C-alpha cells in the first residue's frame, strides 16, 4: 500500500498482526487470556503485548539509563529549567547555523547554544517571546 | 585512470541529437567551445517581430468585471444539491445514553427502537422520485436495512443480497469482451465525455452558509487532553484554545463535520473487511449538549454495496437513506437527485413535524473515504487564522488581546468584522461569528471539493491578489485580463460552492468598488 | 442577513486570510479511468510548439524527430520552443562572468562525487520503468533485474563497485545484437502462476526499451481543473541523470536568484533579501515594480538539445571522459519515447458491452468510432505513432526530470539585467517553473518596457511565461514559490500540514515520529502555539483509535481494551503509564522533544518499567521512517 | 468461415472449432437476455411484455 | 400453464411471471391482447392462480 497509516489501521484490527520470536520467553505468554487469543501455534496479537506489560516477569533495569544518557540528559535539562515572563512585542530573529541537540539554519533571537535550540519551538514566535534558562 | 569509452549506438544518437545547423556532435562541441556570442540576444530581439509582447495594460476598478455572468441567467437550471449527506436539512434521532461506547449496529437498533413508529412504517408515501430512481427498489432496499439492523444477529450484512444486486444498480454493468471481437464489432464506439451542465445560483447554498455558521445547543467536538501547562506560552496557548473551541464547539458545522468523518471512517473499515457483499452502515454521531448529557444520534442508514475493486479510484456503490424534516416540495430544484418518502412524524417539542426519508444512489472511492476521515483538519485550518489575527493584535499592544479580541477590555472594544449584508447594507459581527463563518467555509471546501473547486479557488486567487494591489494603490498591471477571467470562469459549471462563491465574489467586488469611490 | 465569506477581506488583507482561500481540506482531485488520453495531449501539445522546426527520421530507432532549436523566431504570443543556441550560450557566458570559476568548481566537485559514487546509490529514488518486464517497479527491484540480465549477456561492471563501470556497460549493452533477460511469464495451470523465462529481444527493441518513459496521470495534484501526465524513466538513464542533476545543483547552490535547492524556512529569508536588495538599488525617484510570474508549458517547451549545450558549456574545462558522461542524459532525452497510457474504452450501449483497445491497436479501429476530441487527438498523433503502442517525443521535456538544470537556464535569463542598454534593471528569483521578477526604472512606462523586453528575451531561450497567470504591481507585494509577501510580511500558507496520524510502524515509534512533525511545524512553518497544541490533540485521538489504546477510565470495549483497563486498576502510578498502554497523555509544547518512555521513567512503577523494559523480551528502519526522516525512540516491548 | 476452412484443412482429425470464442459472438450466443427472479420484475416498471 | 413472460430490452432483462401473480402487475404492462384476456378473466380468477 502507498499509505503506512491506513495499512497500519487495517493491520491493527487483524487477529495476529505481530511477528513473534521463538524462545522460552515467548512460551510464557498464555495461549488465550479470558477469551482473547493472544498467540497461535509464530504469530502474535497486540493483546499479547498488553498482557506483557500487565502480567509477566519483572525484568531488571540497571544499564538502561547508561545506554540512554542522552535522552535522560534532555529530560533533566527540561525539568531543572526555569521559565520567565512572556513578551508579546515583535521580535527580530537573525538567521544562523545552530546545533539542534548537544546543524540547520534557523531564525534565533537570543542565546544560540544547543540547549536553547532544542527548545526553540517553545521560545521564539512571530509576535511573542519567552525567556528560558536550561537546567 | 578512468576510460569512459562511448559505444557505436550511443555515439550515433549523440550525433543526431544536435541543434539545427550542426552535422554531428563534434561540430557542436567545437562551436560551443570556441565561438563566443557578444549580443546574439540583441540581434534576435531586433530581428524578432514586434507582434509578440506582454501588451500590458494598467488595471483599474472599471477593468474588473463580475466573474461568470452566466450564473445570473434564469434559463439555466438551479444548481442541485449533490453533497454526500444532508448538512442543514439533516435530522438525527437522539437517544440519551450514559456514555458507554457501543458498536454502530447496536446504536442504530436502540435509536430505531425508541422511534418505533418510523421503524415499523411499512407503507411508503412517495413524495418525489428524481428522474429514474425506482421507488420499489429504493424502499425495498431501505426496509432491508431496517430489518437487518433490527435483527438479533450481530452481522450487518443485508439479508437479501440478490434483490440488492439490482436495487443498487450493480447488476446493470457492461460486460467486458476480448479486444478482437470489439475491433470486429463496428457498432462499438467510444462514448462522448459527460460535459457538466451549466447552472445558475441557488438560494439553498446561501441558506446552508447562513444556517451552518450559527451556534446550536449541541456540541459534537470532543478532543483528547494534553499535559499540564507550566509555561506562560502554554497558558496563553490554552487560553486561545479555550476561546476558540468554546465558539466553534456548538456551531452546527462542527456537528456536521464529525458526522462526515465518522461515516467515511465506517465506510473504509467495511470496504477492506467486506469486498463482495452488501452491508448496512449507520450514519451515527456522538453529541453532548450544554448540560453534559450525551446522546447517540442516528441520521440514517447506508447500503455500501460490493466493491470487488482494489485501488484508489474504484467506485463503491453507496445508497444513502437519510432522515429529514424539510419538505422537498418547498425547493423542488434542490433535490432532483433524491427520492424522498414520507415515513412518519414526531413531536420535537410538543409540535408535530413531518419526517421524510431522502434516498439516493451514490458512489465513492477509497481515497474519498480516506480523505473523509481527514475532514477534522478543517479545525486546524480554521484556527490557524485567528492565531494570526490574535497574534497581530498582540504585536500592536503587549498584553494578550485574546480576551480583548473576543469580549473586549478596558482599553479596546471587542473586534468586529464585516460578515454579510441585508437590504444592500453591509453588516458587522463579532469575532465569534467570523470564526464560525471561517470554519464553515473550510468545511464546504471539503464537502464540495472536486476538480472544479480546485481550479476556481486557485485561479480566483490571482484576481483576489490583484484587488489587494488595487486597494493599496500599488498600480497593478495585467498583461491580459480576459484570459485570466476565462480560466476562472471555465470552472463554474455545476459545483454549488463555486457558483455561490462566484456570486459572493461579485457582491464583495461591488462593495469594494463603492468603498474605493469614496 | 446573508453571510458573505469574502467580506472578511474588507477588514483583512487577502494575504493574511489567503490560507482560507486554499481548499486543502478536501479530496485532491484524482484521475479516474485511462490516462492514455492525457498523455496524447502532451505529445500533441509538445509537437504543436515545435512543428516549425526540422522534421527528420531517426536512423537509430526510425522515429519521426522534431528539432525546434535554432528554428524560426516566434511570430505570435503562443508558446514557442524555438530557442536560439547563440542566445542560450550568451546567457551562460554572462552567467559565468558574474560568478567566475563557478562552472569549473561545480564540474570538479560533481566529478569527485561521481568517482566515489557506487551502484547502491541508484537504489534511492521512486518507481522506475523496468525494461525486462515493461512495467513499473521500485528502483532496487529494477536495478537488481537489470544487473542480473547484464550478467546473462556477459555485461559486467556492476559488481566492480564504482558507478563508472556500471554506466559503461549500459552503453555497451546498447550495441549487443540481441539482449537476453529474465521475464515474468504468466502461465495458466485453474490457476495463473508467474515464472521466470529466458527471453530474447533484438537490438532495436532494446534501444526503444532503454529510451522509453512510462506515463501515468498526475494524481493527488492540487490546484488545477484538468489532470496531466507524469513520466518515470528506466534504469538506463537514471545513473547519468543523477550526475547531471548534481552538476546543476552545485551551480544553483551558489546563485542568489536560485531558490530551488533552498528548502525549509530559508525561503522566507530569500524573499525578504531579494526585495530588500532591489529596493535599495532602486534609483532615487524611480519606480520598482515586481512581476508575479508563472510559466505555462514550461516542460513542453524546454529542449533536451539545449540542455546538451548547457552541459557542454558548464564542463568547458574538463576531461573529455567526464564531458561525455555529463552529455549522455540529454542525449537519451532528445531521443526519448513516450509509452502511452493503457489504451481506450469502447462500448456498445444496445448490446451492453465494453472493451479495452490497447495502445498498439489504437489505429486498427476506424477513427469514426472515437469521440470528437479523441478523433482529433489520434489524427494529429498518427505521424509520431509507433506500431508498438508508443509515440516519439523528441522536443520538450517531462516534468521533474531536469529540475536543477531548468532553474539554471531560468536564472541565466534573469542575469541579462538589461536589453539595448535601456533605462531599466531587472532581477528576480527562479525555482523550477516558478519565477518572480523585479524591475527598477524611472517610471512605470519604462518598467513595462523592461518586462516586455524580459518577455521577449525569455522567448529566445525557450522559456514561456503565462500572461494569463502573470500580473505586475509596485514592489513590496508579490508571490513566489506559492508564498505571499506583503510589506515585509511573508504568509506561507499553501503547504498542507501532513495528516497528524500514526506513521504506521509501531506504538513507541509512531508516538516519537508524530510528536516530531508538530515540533518541526512550529520551528519551520511558523505554526502557532494553540494550533500546535490542537495538532497534538488531533494526533492523540487518531493514535488511540488506530492502536486501540484509550485511557483506562474510558468505556471503550475491545480485546486490548480489557487488558488496558486491568492494567489501569493494577498499576498504582497511573501517570507513569505509556499512552499506548492506556496511560495519560502528558505531551505539551515544552516537551515535544523527549520520548514518552524516558518522560515517564521516574513516574513509572518498578513493576511496569521492568515488564516494559525487560532486557530479553519476546517482541523484540529504527533510524529513518519510510523521504527519510529521523525520529528519537527507545527500544522496548512496543517496538515489535 | 476462415476458421471453418482452417479447421477442415488442419492435420488433426478433430472437427471442432479451434477458436471457441470468436464464434460465440459470430453466432450471437452471447446476445441473450439474463433471467431474473419474479419479484424484481414485479417491482420494476420498464419490464413489459 | 406457467404464466406470461415480461422483458425489458433496454436492460436485456427477462422474467417469467407465475400465474398466481397474474394480477400483481398493472395490466398496462401486458400486451394489449393479454390485457383484454386478463380483464375478461378477472371475475373467475382464483386467488391461488386457477380459473
Amino acid at each position: 500500500e502507498k499509505n503506512p497509516s491506513l495499512r497500519m489501521k487495517w493491520a491493527m484490527c487483524s487477529n495476529f498482526p505481530l511477528a513473534l520470536t521463538k524462545g522460552d520467553m515467548a512460551n510464557r505468554i498464555p495461549l488465550e487470556y479470558k477469551g482473547i487469543q493472544l498467540k497461535t501455534n509464530q504469530m502474535c496479537s497486540i493483546a499479547a503485548v498488553t498482557w506483557w506489560n500487565t502480567y509477566g516477569p519483572i525484568g531488571d533495569t540497571e544499564g538502561f539509563e547508561r545506554v540512554y544518557e542522552s535522552f535522560f540528559l534532555r529530560k533533566m535539562r527540561l525539568d531543572n529549567a526555569t521559565w520567565g515572563r512572556i513578551t508579546f512585542g515583535p521580535v527580530e530573529r537573525v538567521r544562523k547555523r545552530v546545533l539542534l541537540n548537544p546543524r540547520r539554519f534557523l531564525p534565533v533571537a537570543g542565546a544560540t547554544s544547543a540547549e536553547f535550540i532544542e527548545m526553540l519551538h517553545c521560545l521564539q514566535g512571530e509576535n511573542w517571546r519567552q525567556i528560558y534558562h536550561p537546567g | 585512470g578512468i576510460d569512459f569509452k562511448l559505444g557505436q549506438t550511443i555515439s550515433r544518437l549523440r550525433d543526431i541529437s544536435v541543434p539545427a545547423g550542426f552535422s554531428n556532435f563534434e561540430g557542436m562541441r567545437s562551436y560551443i567551445d570556441n565561438i563566443d556570442p557578444k549580443g546574439a540576444i540583441e540581434r534576435n530581439l531586433a530581428r524578432m517581430s514586434p507582434l509578440v509582447s506582454v501588451t500590458p495594460k494598467k488595471l483599474t476598478w472599471e477593468d474588473l468585471r463580475p466573474i461568470g455572468p452566466h450564473i445570473y441567467n434564469h434559463e439555466l437550471p438551479e444548481v442541485p444539491y449533490n453533497a454526500f449527506l444532508l448538512m442543514s436539512d439533516e435530522l438525527g434521532l437522539a437517544n440519551m445514553t450514559e456514555g458507554k461506547s457501543k458498536k454502530p449496529k447496536t446504536l442504530a437498533k436502540e435509536c430505531l427502537e425508541k422511534y418505533s413508529t418510523l421503524r415499523d412504517q411499512t407503507d411508503p408515501i412517495l413524495i418525489m422520485k428524481s428522474e429514474k430512481a425506482n421507488e420499489n427498489f429504493l424502499w425495498k432496499l431501505w426496509r432491508d436495512c431496517v430489518n437487518t439492523i433490527s435483527n438479533e444477529e450481530m452481522s450487518n450484512e443485508l439479508q437479501k443480497t440478490n434483490y440488492a444486486k439490482w436495487a443498487t444498480g450493480d447488476g446493470l454493468t457492461y460486460q467486458k469482451i476480448m479486444k478482437e471481437v470489439a475491433i470486429d464489432d463496428e457498432t462499438m464506439c467510444q462514448e462522448e465525455p459527460k460535459i457538466p451542465n451549466k447552472c445558475r445560483v441557488a438560494a439553498w447554498v446561501q441558506t446552508e452558509m447562513n444556517l451552518l455558521s450559527t451556534l446550536t445547543s449541541k456540541r459534537a467536538l470532543d478532543l483528547p487532553e494534553i499535559g499540564p501547562d507550566v509555561a506562560p506560552v502554554e497558558h496563553v496557548g490554552s487560553e486561545r484554545r479555550k476561546y476558540f473551541v468554546n465558539e466553534i464547539n456548538y456551531c452546527k458545522a462542527s456537528t456536521v463535520m464529525m458526522k462526515y468523518v465518522l461515516f467515511h471512517t465506517s465506510l473504509l473499515n467495511e470496504s477492506n473487511a467486506s469486498m463482495g457483499k452488501y452491508k448496512v452502515i449507520p450514519i451515527t454521531n456522538r453529541v453532548v449538549n450544554e448540560k453534559g448529557e450525551s446522546f447517540d444520534m442516528l441520521y440514517g442508514l447506508a447500503v455500501k454495496g460490493q466493491s470487488h475493486l482494489r485501488g484508489d479510484t474504484d467506485v463503491v456503490t453507496v445508497v444513502t437513506f437519510e432522515f429529514s424534516s424539510t419538505d422537498p416540495r418547498v425547493d423542488s430544484g434542490k433535490w432532483p437527485k433524491y427520492t424522498v418518502f414520507r415515513i412518519g412524524s414526531l413531536f420535537v417539542s410538543g409540535r408535530e413535524k413531518s419526517v421524510y426519508l431522502y434516498c439516493r444512489v451514490n458512489g465513492t472511492n477509497k481515497i474519498q473515504m480516506k480523505w473523509g476521515m481527514e475532514a477534522r483538519r478543517c479545525l486546524l485550518q480554521s484556527m490557524q487564522q485567528m492565531e494570526a489575527i490574535v497574534e497581530q493584535e498582540s504585536s500592536i499592544q503587549g498584553y494578550d488581546m485574546t480576551k480583548a479580541c473576543f469580549k473586549g477590555d478596558r482599553v479596546n472594544s471587542p473586534k468586529t468584522f464585516s460578515i454579510g449584508t441585508q437590504e444592500g447594507k453591509l453588516v458587522k459581527g463579532s469575532f465569534g461569528k467570523a470564526l464560525r463563518v471561517i470554519f464553515t467555509k473550510c468545511l464546504m471546501h471539503y464537502v464540495f471539493g472536486n476538480a472544479q473547486l480546485e481550479g476556481f479557488s486557485a485561479e480566483s486567487r490571482r484576481l483576489l491578489l490583484l484587488i489587494q494591489a488595487l486597494k493599496d494603490r500599488k498600480g497593478p498591471w495585467v498583461f491580459d485580463l480576459e484570459g485570466m477571467y476565462s480560466g476562472i470562469e471555465e470552472c463554474i459549471s455545476n459545483n454549488p460552492w463555486v457558483i455561490q462563491s462566484a456570486y459572493w465574489f461579485n457582491e464583495w467586488l461591488g462593495f469594494e468598488k463603492e468603498g474605493s469611490k469614496v | 442577513m446573508n453571510i458573505n465569506p469574502y467580506f472578511l477581506f474588507i477588514d483583512v488583507p487577502i494575504q493574511a486570510a489567503i490560507s482560507t482561500t486554499f481548499p486543502y481540506t478536501g479530496v485532491p482531485p484524482y484521475s479516474h479511468g485511462t490516462g492514455t488520453g492525457y498523455t496524447i495531449d502532451t505529445v500533441i501539445r509538445t509537437h504543436e510548439y515545435s512543428n516549425k522546426g526540422k522534421q527528420y527520421i531517426s536512423d537509430v530507432t526510425g522515429c519521426t524527430m522534431v528539432d525546434p532549436t535554432n528554428g524560426p523566431l516566434p511570430e505570435d504570443n503562443e508558446p514557442s520552443a524555438y530557442a536560439q543556441l547563440d542566445c542560450v550560450l550568451e546567457a551562460l557566458d554572462r552567467m559565468d562572468e558574474e560568478h567566475p570559476g563557478l562552472f569549473q568548481a561545480a564540474s570538479q566537485n560533481a566529478m569527485e562525487t561521481l568517482m566515489v559514487t557506487t551502484v547502491d546509490k541508484l537504489t534511492q529514488g521512486r518507481q522506475t520503468f523496468d525494461w525486462t518486464v515493461c512495467r513499473n517497479q521500485p528502483a532496487a527491484t529494477a536495478l537488481n533485474t537489470t544487473i542480473t540480465s547484464f550478467r546473462l549477456n556477459d555485461l559486467n561492471g556492476a559488481d566492480k563497485g564504482g558507478l563508472i563501470p556500471f554506466c559503461q556497460d549500459i552503453i555497451d549493452s546498447l550495441d549487443r545484437p540481441e539482449m537476453t533477460f529474465f521475464s515474468v511469464k504468466n502461465i495458466k495451470k485453474i490457476k495463473r502462476i508467474p515464472m521466470k523465462v529466458k527471453d530474447k529481444i533484438t537490438k532495436v527493441e532494446y534501444i526503444k526499451r532503454a529510451l522509453s518513459l512510462n506515463t501515468m496521470t498526475k494524481d493527488a495534484e492540487r490546484g488545477k481543473l484538468k489532470r496531466r501526465a507524469i513520466a518515470t524513466a528506466g534504469i538506463q538513464i537514471r545513473g547519468f541523470v543523477l550526475v547531471v542533476e548534481n552538476l546543476a545543483k552545485n551551480i544553483c547552490e551558489n546563485l542568489e536568484q536560485s531558490g530551488l535547492p533552498v528548502g525549509g524556512n530559508e525561503k522566507k529569508a530569500k524573499l525578504s533579501n531579494a526585495v530588500a536588495k532591489m529596493l535599495s538599488n532602486c534609483p532615487p525617484g524611480g519606480i520598482s515594480m515586481t512581476v508575479t510570474g508563472d510559466n505555462t508549458k514550461w516542460n513542453e517547451c524546454l529542449n533536451p538539445r539545449i540542455f546538451l549545450a548547457m552541459t557542454e558549456r558548464i564542463t568547458r574545462d574538463s576531461p573529455i571522459w567526464f564531458r561525455d558522461f555529463c552529455s549522455i542524459a540529454p542525449v537519451l532525452f532528445s531521443n526519448k519515447i513516450a509509452r502511452l497510457g493503457k489504451g481506450f474504452m469502447i462500448t456498445s450501449k444496445t448490446k451492453r458491452l465494453k472493451a479495452q483497445i490497447p495502445c498498439p491497436d489504437l489505429f486498427s479501429i476506424p477513427l469514426e468510432r472515437y469521440n470528437e476530441e479523441t478523433r482529433a487527438k489520434l489524427k494529429k498523433l498518427k505521424p509520431f505513432f509507433n506500431e508498438e503502442g508508443t509515440a516519439s517525443l523528441s522536443p520538450g521535456m517531462m516534468m521533474g526530470m531536469f529540475n536543477m538544470l531548468s532553474t539554471v537556464l531560468g536564472v541565466a535569463a534573469l542575469g541579462i539585467k538589461n536589453i539595448g542598454n535601456k533605462e531599466y534593471l531587472w532581477d528576480g528569483l527562479q525555482s523550477s517553473d516558478d519565477f518572480a521578477l523585479f524591475v527598477n526604472a524611472k517610471d512605470e512606462e519604462t518598467c513595462m518596457e523592461g518586462i516586455n523586453d524580459f518577455y521577449r528575451t525569455c522567448k529566445l531561450l525557450g522559456i514561456n511565461m503565462s500572461k494569463k497567470k502573470s500580473y505586475c504591481n509596485e514592489t513590496g507585494m508579490f508571490e513566489f514559490t506559492s508564498m505571499f509577501y506583503r510589506d515585509g510580511f511573508v504568509s506561507n500558507f499553501a503547504m498542507e500540514l501532513p495528516s497528524f496520524g500514526v506513521a504506521g510502524v509501531n506504538e513507541s515509534a509512531d508516538m516519537a515520529i508524530g510528536m516530531t512533525i508538530i515540533k518541526n511545524n512550529m520551528i519551520n512553518n511558523g505554526m502557532g502555539p494553540a494550533t500546535a497544541q490542537t495538532a497534538i490533540q488531533l494526533f492523540i485521538a487518531d493514535y488511540r483509535y488506530t492502536y486501540k489504546c484509550h485511557r483506562g477510565d474510558s468505556k471503550v470495549e475491545g480485546k486490548r481494551m480489557k487488558i488496558i483497563k486491568e492494567l489501569w486498576e493494577n498499576t498504582k502510578g497511573r501517570d507513569g503509564l505509556l499512552v499506548a498502554d492506556g496511560g495519560p497523555n502528558i505531551y505539551n509544547l515544552r516537551n515535544l522533544h523527549i520520548p514518552e518512555i524516558v518522560l515517564k521513567y521516574n513516574l513509572m512503577d518498578p513493576e511496569y518499567k521492568g515488564r516494559l523494559l525487560h532486557p530479553q523480551n519476546p517482541f523484540v528502519g529504527i533510524k529513518e521512517a519510510d523521504k527519510k526522516m529521523d525520529y528519537d525512540a527507545v527500544s522496548g516491548t512496543h517496538s515489535w
